[PDB]
């Protein structure tokens, strides 16, 4: 976050010093145990892919890390948004 | 009056329908309804002995006959949910479902129905909120052709969305004699097409050679037009007369190489029965960053053209077999004689090669003298002599493979225990040979290799 | 007469801070 | 959207896991 705010750093370098992203996952959990029973119930549901994709950015956010595209991010909230909202017209 | 019959007819089907006897089930509701054709219930019942049966296409037919016949029959809506949930249905599953219940307040009731479609749809609903993943939004979307920004500083003709004409082809090729290089919404827009073409292309050609017609075959070209300028010059241009099969490796070196697959890709077009490309074995990211073909690109255009390069590249194909009797590949022979041709057309595309499978043994297997089988590096598990070959020719039908992995002194060979051949196009290859080069002639009616010698050499 | 508002006479600072690079040894990258 | 930071960046993930288990009925 500091190294990219730098007015006159040469940015051609970041390629080499940022670090590879880890994740880590608390199994004790109830999101991740029933995520483990419907990814053992079918592998390939895209429903899952999904799942961890909108897991995997809200992760991202909170652990320090910019999102790469705010607006796909938001897309996805305003979407849920409606169906809790009692949007009817589902279009 | 009918109801007399037709009642004892509903009485013994609801009898045989309840004892499992379904075909007397169906056939006395059907003469049930024969006696009364506007009955409500028995079209009802009916559909439930179709919902037992999985007779769906009539379950879904006579539940809406049963409700059109008496929009107050109440259960006739309930069993199309019934139906409905069956089949999927799901938002008239909830409506039927909502009315019968608030009609009919139970204990043994319609409502476990309904709270497994609600637990259903309110899933569903949530899945198709997070969905992303239909996330394909194209290298070109905002349609960058589209924005003009035309320049013609090269006086460069319209070149449409059509088939480019030869004879800005011909003059290509003079932009090459004269280091002229194309306009960039053009460059795009053949980049598109191109894109459009390859990608629905089978990852096994399949062709057929008729016993009086002839294909040369091509091999490396390390990027230099030179020499596809004089064999199209010298074996006749690669029109629907001179149906050319090349071997890739274009971007194997970056010398003329972004005007090399720039001119294959204008032809490819014009005669796309007729001039087929294969995908070589130096060509990926890896080699495109090694041997500066990347950093050509980023010279000549801003890095989208790159992505737009890699995309179209990335569908190339990585073999072509003709009349099922001759198999080209660009490394060598598979890890197993048992490869089967629709396991080959199963092969999946839009990926790099890996360094194990069919996939590097098209691109980094490796034909030796000895008979086995080698282990695994160099983009490979496996490179061979005869003995494979003798069992996997016989699988397939095959009589040889072709190869252009290894430059060879007339710019082929016939090696493997006489059932492999090498060639390629560029005479004077690298620091590693000095070859001439030559073009394989196949018949249809002869297709032991027949050559074409290439001694044009440049530089 | 009011008290006005005062678009503020802001200041722009460009100091810089170095950073350096733990890189590979020459034994790291030849060996390891 | 607008490049902000959050003040508290747990407080936004929380109200996202609830709407994400109420999606899936966990609770
Ligand atoms: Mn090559
Ligand atoms: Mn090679």
């Amino acid at each position: 976050r500091i190294m990219k705010a730098q007015a006159l750093r040469d940015n051609s370098t970041m390629g080499y010093m940022m670090a590879k992203k880890h994740l880590e996952i608390n199994p004790d959990h109830p999101i991740v145990e029933t995520l483990r029973q419907k990814a053992e119930a079918d592998k390939n549901d895209k429903a899952v892919k999904d799942l961890v994709v909108l897991l995997f950015e809200t992760a991202l956010l909170s652990s320090g890390f910019s999102l790469e595209d705010p607006q796909t991010h938001s897309n996805r909230i305003y979407r849920m948004i409606k169906l809790g909202l009692g949007i009817d017209e589902d279009e | 009056g009918a109801l007399k019959r037709a009642e004892e007819l509903k009485t013994q089907a609801n009898d045989y329908f309840k004892a499992k006897d379904y075909e007397n089930a169906i056939k006395f509701y059907s003469q049930a309804i024969e006696l009364n054709p506007s009955n409500a219930i028995y079209y009802g019942n009916r559909s439930l002995a179709y919902l037992r049966t999985e007779c769906y296409g009539y379950a879904l037919g006579d539940a809406t006959r049963a409700i059109e016949l008496d929009k107050k029959y109440i259960k006739g809506y309930y069993r199309r949910a019934a139906s409905n949930m069956a089949l999927g249905k799901f938002r008239a599953a909830l409506r039927d479902y909502e009315t019968v219940v608030k009609v009919k307040p139970h204990d043994k009731d319609a409502k476990m129905k309904y709270q497994e479609c609600n637990k259903i749809v309110k899933q569903k609903a949530f899945e198709r909120a997070i969905a992303g993943d239909e996330h394909k939004r194209s290298v070109v979307d905002s349609l960058d052709i589209e924005s003009m920004t035309i320049e013609d500083e090269y006086s460069g003709p319209k070149l449409e969305d059509g088939k480019v004409t030869i004879s800005f082809m011909k003059e290509l090729m003079q932009w090459y004699k004269d280091q002229k290089k194309l306009h960039r919404k053009c460059a795009y827009q053949i980049l598109v097409q191109v894109k459009e073409v390859l990608s629905k292309l089978s990852t096994l050609v399949e062709t057929t050679l008729k016993e009086t017609e002839k294909i040369t075959v091509c091999g490396d070209t390390h990027g230099q037009f030179y020499d596809l300028l004089n064999i199209f010059e010298l074996n006749g241009l690669p029109s629907e007369t001179n149906p050319y099969i090349f071997n890739g490796d274009f971007v194997d070196r970056g010398s003329f190489s972004v005007e090399v697959i720039l001119t294959l890709f204008g032809f490819k077009l014009l005669y796309p029965d007729h001039f087929h490309l294969l995908r070589g074995n130096a060509e990926t990211d890896n080699m495109n960053q090694i041997y500066g073909f990347e950093g050509e690109v980023k010279a000549k255009y801003t890095a989208q053209m790159y992505e737009l390069f890699s995309e179209v590249f990335e569908w190339l194909p990585l073999a072509q077999c003709i009349n099922g009797k001759v198999l080209i590949m660009h490394g060598g022979l598979f890890s197993e004689d048992g490869v089967t041709l629709d396991d080959i057309r199963k092969i999946e595309r839009n990926r790099q090669p890996p360094d194990s499978g069919p996939m590097c043994d098209l691109l980094w297997s490796d034909p030796q003298p000895q008979n086995g089988r080698s282990i695994s590096k160099r983009g490979v598990s496996c490179q061979f002599g005869p003995d494979v070959t003798k069992a996997f020719l016989e699988e397939n039908n095959l009589d040889y493979i072709i190869r252009s992995h290894e430059v060879k002194a007339e710019g082929y060979e016939v090696a493997h225990g006489g059932r492999c051949v090498t060639v390629f196009s560029a005479p004077n290859y690298c620091d590693q040979m000095g070859n001439k080069a030559s073009y394989i002639h196949l018949q249809g009616s002869d297709l032991r290799p027949q050559f074409h010698q290439f001694t044009a050499v440049p530089h | 007469n009011i008290l006005l508002f005062m678009g503020y006479m802001t200041k722009d600072n460009l100091a810089i801070v170095t950073q350096w690079c733990e890189g590979s040894s020459l034994y790291k990258h030849l060996h390891v």
